[PDB]
């Protein structure tokens, strides 16, 4: 991946400041609110009829964490995304049948959410390397659909 | 299909925008050129440097076009028509670029309106944007 | 926007297809599944093996629908309202996939109708599938 | 570019039967007729008013040949599409300004055209292989954009 040191540096950097636990909920949550069609993947989550029902759902908050958890684990492995996400790709394709276009959606919703926690500090060049990273993570999760 | 509530939110969020609109628009254009280099092929003639002045003013023009678009919520396809030919017909801008730019307007506003950008508003802005995007892209064939 | 001329060519092409529609649909479908593996995610309750009853059955449902669109061209949205509620609200397939099924249709059509598939026919046909695709993803929101 | 040998081979055996002058004009030409906005790029090509005009224009048939010409260099070094199309890339990004989204269009029209030519011999499996190739190509063309 086209990750220059600067970028990596800046990526890795901003990340240490991130409340893993609460950020992941923010995200899976906004995903569920902004692009409603995704909801068809978590019937098991109970109520999703209003935004408050989603943003506040504990089952959403927990899942969100796992997702951000795996993301983290991928930023500790930038030069080997495909592998890191190999097993998670299969599962995401073979067991749950998620059209990969949806990764791009979480990913950008993700960029929006960081943008919201850090304000001004989420400067353009920074966003830049975030998109390079969320793009990566999406291709690497998409990489074993067959 | 934009909804009563969606509408109520675009307006309130566009209002806190206020006079940071232009500025916000420029920040957005800048965020786009920086994260999606392809988009700059539409601007081979612009000074695209960090802090550029050709930029600001264009952003300026973009945010106003959006304000107007809000002001004529119920008749966007007309209200924005002359901008439609501009992009469908002379400029000839491929749709994806509309998405990248909306993504940045979202990011930009996200970073400026901590407390206005709640989920339900976020849901309405992507929609509104989608809408202004559908109008500007529709005469493409 | 379908032009009088597009309509005409679409009627001609599609009538040449004639009683091959389904056969063309299944071929198209199958071409989609091999070329863009990701579309298979929306059909996990399907045997998607080479030339197989589900697909050969579904191809028929897909090309019969198209047929209803050709006949009902000047009025595509009411003609198709159902198909809209199943693809957008119930099935919920991402617009990208439609661009892919179209391309495959065109390949298929393009490869059985060597003489009708001229550059104007090709063109129109592309506006036609695009339109069907819009009407079909339109009610996302 | 996961190209399986049965595909490198599928792609290969077919190319050998391609009438370059014909498929080249035809693709480039179907590209201007089906996606008229690309017309702008070769404004300097002369009359592109009507189908018969575009399909009949000697600057269009010729350029056509040069384009297919270059697709050839790509099938000859599939394991190095980037290196191969590096120069062409910047040309298209630095002097020409074509939004790399048009490359997909081109590749697809083109896949459109081989099939118009080879009819039943352009079986599904084969189409999947060219799809991979035409995608590797757009990508390589897009690589050196900055
Ligand atoms: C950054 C992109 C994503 C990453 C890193 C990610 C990660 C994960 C992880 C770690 C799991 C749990 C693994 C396991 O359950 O064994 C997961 C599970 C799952 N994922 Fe993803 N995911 C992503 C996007 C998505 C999205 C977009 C969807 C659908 C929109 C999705 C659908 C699901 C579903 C249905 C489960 C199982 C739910 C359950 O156990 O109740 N994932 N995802
Ligand atoms: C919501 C999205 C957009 C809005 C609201 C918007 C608005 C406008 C307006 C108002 C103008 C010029 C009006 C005048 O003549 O003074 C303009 C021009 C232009 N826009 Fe758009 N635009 C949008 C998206 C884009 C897209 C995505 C691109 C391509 C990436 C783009 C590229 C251009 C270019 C090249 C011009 C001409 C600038 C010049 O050469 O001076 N715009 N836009
Ligand atoms: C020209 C574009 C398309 C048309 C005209 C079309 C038409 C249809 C029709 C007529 C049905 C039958 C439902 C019924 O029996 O009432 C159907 C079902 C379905 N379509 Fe489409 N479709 C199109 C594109 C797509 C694409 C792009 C996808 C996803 C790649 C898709 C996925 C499905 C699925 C999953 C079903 C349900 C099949 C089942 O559950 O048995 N369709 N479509
Ligand atoms: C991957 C697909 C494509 C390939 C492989 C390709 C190849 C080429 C080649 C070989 C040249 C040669 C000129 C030289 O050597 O000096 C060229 C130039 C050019 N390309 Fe592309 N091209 C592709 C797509 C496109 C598309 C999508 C556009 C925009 C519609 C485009 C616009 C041009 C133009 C306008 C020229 C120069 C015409 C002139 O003034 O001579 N190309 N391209």
């Amino acid at each position: 991946m086209h990750l220059t040191p600067e970028e990596k540096s800046a990526v890795t950097a901003l990340w240490g400041k991130v409340n893993v636990d609460e950020v992941g909920g923010e995200a899976l949550g906004r995903l569920l609110v902004v692009y409603p069609h995704t909801q068809r993947f978590f019937e098991s989550f109970g109520d999703l009829s209003t935004p408050d029902a989603v943003m506040g759902n504990p089952k959403v908050k927990a899942h969100g964490k796992k997702v951000l958890g795996a993301f983290s684990d991928g930023l500790a492995h930038l030069d080997n995304l495909k592998g890191t996400f190999a097993t998670l790709s299969e599962l995401h394709c073979d067991k749950l049948h998620v059209d990969p276009e949806n990764f791009r959606l979480l990913g950008n919703v993700l960029v929006c959410v960081l943008a919201h926690h850090f304000g001004k500090e989420f400067t353009p060049p920074v966003q830049a390397a975030y998109q390079k990273v969320v793009a990566g993570v999406a291709n690497a999760l998409a990489h074993k659909y067959h | 299909v934009l909804s009563p509530a969606d509408k109520t939110n675009v307006k309130a969020a566009w209002g806190k925008v206020g006079a940071h609109a232009g500025e916000y628009g420029a920040e957005a254009l800048e965020r786009m050129f920086l994260s999606f280099p392809t988009t700059k092929t539409y601007f081979p003639h612009f000074d695209l440097s960090h802090g550029s002045a050709q930029v600001k003013g264009h952003g300026k023009k973009v945010a106003d076009a959006l304000t107007n678009a809000v002001a004529h919520v119920d008749d966007m396809p007309n209200a924005l028509s002359a901008l439609s030919d501009l992009h469908a017909h002379k400029l000839r801008v491929d749709p994806v670029n509309f998405k990248l730019l909306s993504h940045c307007l979202l990011v930009t506003l996200a970073a400026h309106l901590p407390a206005e950008f709640t989920p339900a508003v976020h849901a309405s802005l992507d929609k509104f944007l989608a809408s202004v995007s559908t109008v500007l892209t529709s005469k493409y064939r």
